[PDB]
């Protein structure tokens, strides 16, 4: 049969956001202006504030879906191609460490805001996106004889949460569901918010986790991590005040938190 | 107080204790850091002690002599040097797993006693309670370091001192008193809030507690033979008011009728008036009622504020106490109130023998060394697997 056969930051953010979605993980480089790193930091600090009050005033997770994604296209779009909006959602978030690290009741704050963001803008993508995400990210199933082992305590488990979660009212449907589903174990420690809701059949000290949970333990890595860089970020603040041009905008940032 | 004087100078097992809070012969923050408390005839308590070694811990115990002392969590200082520190520069690290039951948790369906009173019939609740939760330590959580110490009145202690365990954070020992308190509600006036079907925890418990249902509430208890507590305890457990209605009715037109008469009428009464179609699902509506009943009766009942944060302060094994003289010994589940020792008795023996291992404490002592033996011998093969896990 017949056969044939700087540049270096734009393709950074390019790879960055090739997961439509980043952990922050890496060091910007090249420049952008001080008038962009006022507004880019005051648009993120928006779309947060607006998530902590809905969360202040206890709203679901739809309801708080329903009000911040239209703010996306005016001040923080996502599920874009464009270099500046992938540069100035990096760059929002990173100046907001700076913003944010300074103690401890700021940082909980924005782990918490930025989570929630996390999560928000981590149902707004396509399983296939979110599949490709989360192995970028590096992040044990269990064999096909464990689950025959404990397919009906894995089932007493989980055919609750089939039919609430996934709306499969037929048992018939949830037994073929049941039957493609994969089945993830872990200790009990590393999920224990499911196991107070005995959402997770545990055995041995081992929590056994349907395929279609475990986005906590995802956004649980997130806030970990953004606390420790944050964390970082402040042993380091003192070579930040080597630019005073840049504290009244860190200091009239924090002010609406305080 | 001098009884207590000669309790802590002849009987208390400090060596024993210090090798299970120290986990090890040779001293370590497990023990320096570990907050101790102190209460007092006179009223007074005092937090914050620790103590260096056994020597150390036996000396300040007995130059105190409190009635009784508490044991809270290891922090990362030493609590008796609290004056050189700020009171946010003083954070805890780890506390054993602690569970705590009571007797009086159970008067909605006790008959035999009531309040902080007890007695072997009534004592098979706590005995149950004590199996359900062993089973879900070993097979949920895989835990085997834990032991059972008896209050001293009403109640029973499981202390759990796996590494593991002893590492929870306060979220997650919330999360594991959330996972295995299953009757959130105490009050009688409505049917559990449990989804259907079972998760495996509720499946198996309710197997467990099954063979008892009828032998403790049924016969021994008996709580609704009374109409009025079965009218304000039994029947608001089940699903339908026509059912409900003619049973009180039934009840009130022949009365008396006791615990397992009553059991018996649900299903007669319910059979005579489901017929149709829909008398399967109305059959398998009613043995939820049931079951969710035989869970609602004896499945273990917990307090939360000893099990929700680690720096909570509990009397400590082998302690006395104060109203009742009897030592708060180590448990299984055989145990009843009526088999612990006092300090009178054991003050009497020791008169007679001049030897701990004569009087009727060494059997508890016993349990509790080989407790310390097991630990220590696991502890010490963590240590080993990390290392080579490290390696």
């Amino acid at each position: 049969m017949f056969r044939q056969s700087s540049e270096e930051e734009k393709k950074l953010y390019a790879r960055l956001y090739e997961s439509k979605l980043s952990f922050y993980d890496l060091p910007p480089q090249g420049e952008i202006t001080l008038e962009q790193f006022e507004i880019w930091a005051i648009d993120r600090l928006k779309i947060l504030l607006e998530i902590e009050s809905c969360l202040s005033r206890n709203k679901s997770i739809k309801e708080i879906e329903t009000i911040i994604k239209p703010q996306f296209q005016k001040l923080l779009p996502f599920n874009t191609e464009s270099l500046e909006d992938r540069k100035k959602d990096y760059y929002s978030h990173f100046i907001l460490r700076l913003c944010f690290c300074r103690s401890k009741e700021l940082r909980e704050k924005f782990v918490r805001a930025e989570t929630f963001l996390f999560k928000i803008r981590f149902n707004m993508l396509t399983s296939t996106d979110q599949t490709k995400f989360v192995q970028s990210l590096d992040l044990q199933f269990i064999s096909n004889e464990e689950k025959a082992e404990l397919s009906h305590q894995l089932y007493q488990t989980v055919s609750a949460s089939l039919q609430f979660q996934l709306n499969l009212n037929e048992e018939h449907q949830r037994k073929q569901y049941f039957q493609q589903e994969k089945f993830i174990k872990l200790p009990f420690e590393n999920v224990i918010e499911l196991v107070g809701n005995r959402l997770v059949f545990l055995k041995d000290g081992y929590a056994y986790l349907p395929q279609f949970q475990q986005l906590n333990l995802l956004s649980n890595e997130f806030a970990s991590k953004l606390n420790q860089e944050l964390i970082k970020t402040y042993q380091y603040l003192p070579r930040l005040n080597e630019d005073d041009r840049l504290l009244p905008i860190l200091n009239h940032l924090s002010s609406g938190y305080t | 107080s001098s009884d207590m004087e000669y309790y802590y100078k002849s009987l208390y097992p400090f060596k024993h204790i210090f090798n299970w809070l120290n986990h090890s012969p040779k001293p370590s923050r497990d023990m320096i850091n570990r907050e101790f408390a102190m209460a007092f005839r006179s009223g007074a308590y005092k937090r914050y002690n620790s103590f260096n070694s056994v020597q150390d811990f036996k000396a300040q115990i007995e130059k105190a002599n409190p009635d009784r002392f508490e044991i809270g969590a290891i922090y990362n200082k030493p609590p008796r040097e609290r004056d050189t520190l700020l009171k946010s520069e003083l954070k805890a690290l780890e506390k054993e797993l602690v569970f705590d039951i009571d007797m009086d948790d159970y008067d909605a369906f006790r008959t035999c006693c009531s309040g902080a009173q007890v007695c072997s019939k009534c004592w098979k609740f706590i005995s149950l309670a004590m199996k359900i939760t062993n089973t879900a330590l070993r097979e949920d959580f895989g835990y085997k370091d834990f032991i059972w110490v008896f209050s001293g009145r009403r109640g029973a202690h499981c202390w759990v001192s796996d590494k593991r365990a002893r590492a929870l954070t306060d979220v997650q020992r919330r999360n594991v008193l959330d996972y295995v308190n299953v009757i959130r509600d105490r009050n009688t006036d409505k049917r559990l809030a449990l989804k259907r079907p079972y998760h495996p925890h509720l499946a198996r418990s309710l197997e467990q507690l099954k063979p008892f249902f009828v032998s403790i509430m049924l016969e021994e208890q008996n709580p609704w033979e009374d109409d009025q507590h079965a009218i304000q305890t039994l029947l608001p457990a089940l699903y339908d008011k026509q059912l409900i209605d003619s049973l009180k009715k039934y009840w009130l037109d022949n009365p008396r009728r006791s615990s397992k008469e009553k059991w018996n009428d649900i299903d007669q009464i319910a059979t005579s008036l489901f017929k149709g179609p829909k008398q399967d699902s109305h059959i398998i509506k009613l043995r939820e009622c049931k079951e969710d009943l035989v869970l609602m009766t004896l499945y273990p009942k917990l307090d939360v504020e000893v099990t929700k944060q680690t720096i909570h302060l509990l009397k400590a094994p082998f302690c006395i106490h104060p109203a009742t003289g009897n030592v708060c010994v180590p448990i299984d589940e055989s145990f009843a109130p009526e088999k612990a020792p006092k300090l009178i008795d054991l003050q009497t023996e020791m008169e007679k023998n001049n030897d701990v291992s004569l009087t009727a404490l060494q059997p508890f002592i016993n349990q509790f060394q080989a407790y310390v033996s097991s630990l220590l011998k696991n502890e010490l093969g963590s240590v080993k697997r990390e290392r080579e896990d490290d390696d």
